[PDB]
């Protein structure tokens, strides 16, 4: 077809690759070069942050070209671990967040008694666990297959009843917990909004009451955003046969969840105040 | 206080008579003294002219 | 080289490892007590006391002189500051300067203050017998209008009432036309009764602590 | 009256100082230094960092051999390090969290320390059992300790914030001699090459010469505008240089009656708060408040190095004996050493 | 070498007006922040007004408020204090105070039993 319509995926596909490596790496480097930032509560960043940098230089390009092309063309053997790597990548990755949002949970609700409680023996136990169930879940189901039990094309494999259970220990029970816990973070920290206006009454209000609602939204609406769809037409190709979902939709669902990451290094490393200093 | 003023004053007239004593010496008196310490004990600094690397404990 | 050099070097790094051993248990004690400091001014006793699983540790200062300049840095860490505002001449005002250096001390810029207007018999009794306290010296009292928010319990004339809401706003002002909010003030009237304020130092602790949190995910 | 009489004397006898004080400089330490040819640009880095304090450093002191080094933080805690392989030999707990000082021994056997404490401990190091004990308590002062050296395997001098310094007896625990004569905190001593002469500056603006054989000023100073911070006498008994907190330094003669030279820039506005000098005598190290050090030129007054690599305010700054190295402390808590 | 020095005052009617003058000497007048602090026949040391480095900031205790003015000038190195309807109670020792640092906002020590930095006082009485 036209020329001009293939330049267009070829700018856009090389532009994600580089604001991919290039976000993971300056976090990296920042923390590599270890200041003062060193301490027991970036473990859960730094974590994350090299979890896409492999992401994004090592199965990431591969992607790119058998989509512009128009088959595989590395073999069988290939083709059999490049559908597991990146289910074992986005499973680790998208269960750091789910550690990063409890531990914010237990540093505002219960400040006295947080060096007490997150400890660097608790810590390396719950990490150990994170690429433990990625393993199990990625790796050691391909082979000794229920994958792909039910059934020149190199997409990864669903059959009914791995959706389910990749489907509910996911995404869906993570999702529903992180919504309770953000909740109670903005009934509390609205609170602490009009305490602070009413010490005063001869002075002028800088509170800007509408803030906790716009970064909360942001933290919260990129995981809906991109994770969502994808799962969800997921279990749908799942439960139904494998000709349900037109083969227009999939290839664009899919690559607006890779895009997520692409947003971790800001929104995670830069709202906060410690990597900014200034 | 009496005490006070009292006290102040032995000790400047006690000053005037000896610690002004020794002004004798001068700038160019004593001045040129500093320059014959430091020109005589040169070549014993290790911080102003560097060590060889090799004897220097801390490096290696 | 020989023998008895090779287990010199063996030797020291065992006696190594064992210090830094201990140095490790030590690092967990230090990180959970929260420190604080008795500036009751306007003999030197280290007292720790408990509440459930939070420790603390403060320290009084009565044995130094009146110049604070030099000796008042070495308090650079502690989580919050206890002024007692208690005990003729002008006792409010000298009091009231001494708040102003701390709050905008170069070391301390980042320390909040808690605040105990103690001496409750402190009244305005005085107003209609002997002498009064708020008569000159402070010339705007006359007019005044208390606060809508007013709540006095056991209540009593309002005047005294009254004249106890002027004396926390002026306080207030000094501590909101500052630096931003790295730090905030925590007034509180206590009628010199009973010890039950270890539960307001409890409860405000708490709040220094949440906010400094709220502060950095910026929320 | 009679309170007025004695006052009016006071200035006729500060005047016939000032004169003679005043005619005998002839000359300017400048002039007769314009000569020499300037030292080369200075560049050091750092050899041996030390880790393992959990709060701010206060305090420290080399040993007479070049390779022991003691340091004390506002924690309660005091370590021991091997300056050549890292390692630590002692760390002794506290009885009191809030130190200020530190100090080692001549023969290598006590250490002592201070602070708000306003008592001054010793510890014998060497003991038959194996474990470290406490020597002996010395009370006695009104206000914070400042200072304290070792004079005398069985003597000491200290200085406190209560405007008085003093000379101890180890063996039965009282005061021998008491130094008067401040009307501020005094904030640092240092003792002469000998043991018979010692200055000592206070927040008055002034430093004093002293004689532990008699009490008494010999000599009383005058020259910088604020508090002073620190002092170190030259290697050579005739003179020292003093540091205070108004972004100046100064050296003083003690062999005449009068300063000699003065180390200042415009852009630097904080306070020095350490001072030290170098085996020869012709480089000058002075800590300062924005989280930096600079080397001067104690002979030609013109800057020729800096020290970065602190990321908090120095509070302590020593060189080794013999002239190895530059120790360097900070409330970053990560003692350096410099070559 | 640093001192400082005041005069004026005299006995005066209860009503009318008076000036203090302070000259100083020594170190830089320009970088400190000046003060003017008050004894009593008897009783403690109070404070009464301080200066900022340039003419822009004032502060007064508020017993005398609307009578009393303060003035400074970098060319002559003199702290000047203007007067204006005095009482019977406005009878004490008048001294003159200097702030430790040069380049600070805050004061912890202008007022003390013993001063490094405050010359030494003026006695004004209003007797009738
Ligand atoms: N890379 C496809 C996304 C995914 C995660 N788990 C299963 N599939």
């Amino acid at each position: 077809d036209s020329t001009a319509c293939k330049i267009t995926i070829t700018v856009v596909l090389a532009v994600l690759i580089l604001i991919t490596v290039a976000g993971n790496v300056v976090v990296c480097l920042a923390v590599g070069l270890n200041r003062r930032l060193r301490n027991l509560t970036n473990c859960f960043i730094v974590s994350l942050a090299i979890t896409d940098l492999l992401l994004g230089l090592l199965v990431l390009p591969f992607s790119a070209i058998y989509q512009l092309s128009c088959k595989w063309s590395f073999g069988k053997v290939f083709c059999n671990i490049y559908t597991s790597l990146d289910v074992m990548l986005c499973t680790a990755s998208i269960l750091n967040l789910f550690m990063i949002s409890l531990d914010r949970y237990c540093a505002v609700m219960d400040p006295l008694r947080y060096p007490v409680l997150v400890t660097p023996v608790r810590v390396a136990i719950s990490l150990v666990l994170i690429w433990v169930i990625s393993i199990t879940l990625s790796f050691l189901s391909i082979h000794l297959g229920w994958n792909s039990r039910n059934e020149s094309k190199c997409k990864v494999q669903v059959n009914e009843v791995y959706g389910l259970v990749d489907g509910l220990v996911t995404f869906y029970l993570p999702l529903l917990i992180m919504c309770i816990t953000y909740y109670r973070i903005f009934k509390v920290a609205r609170d602490q909004a009009k305490r602070i206006n009413h010490i005063s009454s001869w002075k002028a209000a800088t509170i800007r009451e509408h803030k906790a609602t716009v970064t909360l939204a942001a933290v919260m609406g990129a995981f809906i955003i991109c994770w969502f769809p994808y799962f969800t037409a997921f279990v749908y190709r799942g439960l139904r046969g494998d000709d349900a979902i037109n083969e227009v939709l999939e290839a664009i669902v899919l690559w607006l969840g890779y895009a997520n990451s692409a947003l971790n290094p800001i929104l995670y490393a830069a709202l906060n105040r410690d990597f900014r200093t200034g | 206080n009496n005490t006070a003023s009292i006290a102040q004053a032995r000790k400047l007239v006690e000053q005037l008579k000896m610690e002004a004593n020794i002004d004798r010496i001068k700038v160019s008196k004593a001045a040129a003294d500093l320059m014959a310490y430091c020109e005589a004990h040169a070549k014993e600094d290790p911080l102003l002219t560097p060590v060889p690397a090799s004897e220097n404990p801390f490096r290696e | 080289k020989t023998e008895d050099q090779r287990n010199e070097e063996k030797a020291q790094r065992e006696a190594n490892k064992k210090i830094e051993k201990q140095l490790q248990k030590d690092k967990q004690v230090y990180r959970a007590t929260h420190r604080l400091l008795l500036l009751g001014a306007g003999g030197i006793f280290e007292t720790k006391f408990q509440v459930d699983k939070v420790n603390f540790h403060m320290f009084d200062v009565g044995g130094q002189r009146d110049e604070r300049r030099k000796w008042i840095q070495c308090f650079n860490d502690v989580t919050a500051i206890i002024f007692v505002v208690a005990s003729q001449t002008n006792r409010l005002q000298e009091a009231l300067n001494l708040f102003k250096s701390i709050w905008n001390n170069r070391w301390l810029r980042t320390i909040s203050v808690i605040l105990f207007l103690n001496k409750q018999d402190l009244l305005a009794e005085k107003v209609l017998a002997g002498k009064s306290k708020i008569e000159d010296y402070f010339p705007e009292f006359a007019r005044y209008t208390t606060p809508e928010d007013a709540t006095p319990e056991p209540g009593e004339d309002p005047r005294v009432t009254r004249a106890k809401y002027f004396i926390r706003d002026e306080f207030l002002r000094i501590s909101t036309a500052s630096g931003d909010g790295r730090h905030y003030c925590y007034p509180h009237f206590t009628c010199a009764v009973d010890t039950e304020n270890i539960r307001r130092v409890f409860n405000d602790c708490r709040d220094i602590i949440q906010r400094m949190h709220l502060r950095q995910y910026e929320l | 009256s009679e309170l007025d009489q004695l006052r009016q004397e006071a200035e006729q006898l500060k005047n016939q100082i000032r004169d003679a004080r005043k005619a005998c400089a002839d000359a300017t330490l400048s002039q007769i230094t314009n000569n020499i040819d300037p030292v080369g640009r200075i560049q050091m880095r750092t050899r041996r960092t030390l880790r393992g304090h959990l709060a701010k450093i206060y305090a420290m002191h080399w040993g007479t051999d070049s390779r022991l080094l003691v340091s004390a933080s506002q924690d309660g805690k005091l370590i021991i390090w091997d300056s050549y392989t890292t390692n630590k030999v002692h760390a002794i707990p506290l009885r009191s969290s809030w130190v200020m000082t530190c100090a080692y021994a001549p023969s290598g056997n006590y250490v002592a320390c201070g602070g708000l404490d306003n008592i001054c401990s010793i510890y014998n190091l060497k003991t038959r059992e194996g474990n470290v004990r406490v020597s002996r308590e010395l009370a006695g002062h009104t206000g914070y300790l400042s200072c304290c050296r070792f004079l005398d395997d069985n003597q000491i001098v200290t200085s406190s914030g209560d405007t008085t310094c003093a000379l101890w007896d180890i063996e039965t625990g009282q005061q021998t001699t008491t130094f008067t004569g401040h009307t501020g905190d005094v904030m640092s001593l240092s003792l002469a090459p000998d043991t018979r002469l010692f200055v000592s500056g206070a927040c008055d603006a002034s430093a004093k010469l002293w004689d532990v054989r008699e009490g008494m000023c010999r000599q009383t100073f005058t020259g910088h505008e604020s508090d002073i911070n620190a002092i170190c006498f030259f290697p050579n008994g005739n003179a020292f240089a003093t540091g205070s907190d108004d972004a100046t330094c100064r050296l003083f003669d003690l062999r005449a009656d009068q300063e000699l030279m003065t180390y200042s820039h415009d852009n630097i506005i904080c306070g020095i708060t350490s001072v030290s000098f170098s085996k020869s005598g012709r480089l000058l190290l002075a800590g300062y408040d924005d989280f930096n050090c600079n080397v001067w030129d104690a002979l030609k007054a013109d800057r020729a190095g800096v020290l970065a690599g602190h990321d908090n305010r120095v509070s302590c700054l020593g060189v080794t004996d013999d002239g190895m190295a530059v120790a360097t402390g900070s409330w970053d808590s990560f003692l350096k050493i410099w070559n | 070498q640093v001192q400082l020095q005041e005069s004026g005052g005299g006995l005066v009617q209860p009503g009318g007006s008076l000036r203090l003058s302070c000259a100083a000497s020594g170190f830089t007048f320009s970088n400190y922040k000046m003060n003017w602090v008050r004894q009593a026949p008897g009783k403690g040391l109070e404070w009464v007004s301080d200066i900022s480095q340039s003419g822009a900031s004032i502060s007064y205790t508020g017993s005398v408020k609307g009578r009393f003015t303060i003035s400074r000038d970098n060319a002559k190195n003199t702290l000047y204090l203007q007067m204006n309807s005095l009482k019977p109670e406005d009878t004490a020792v008048y001294y003159c105070a200097r702030c430790p640092a040069p380049f600070t906002r805050d004061c912890f020590d202008v007022t003390s039993t013993t001063y490094a930095y405050r010359g030494q006082g003026t006695q004004v009485t209003v007797s009738s």
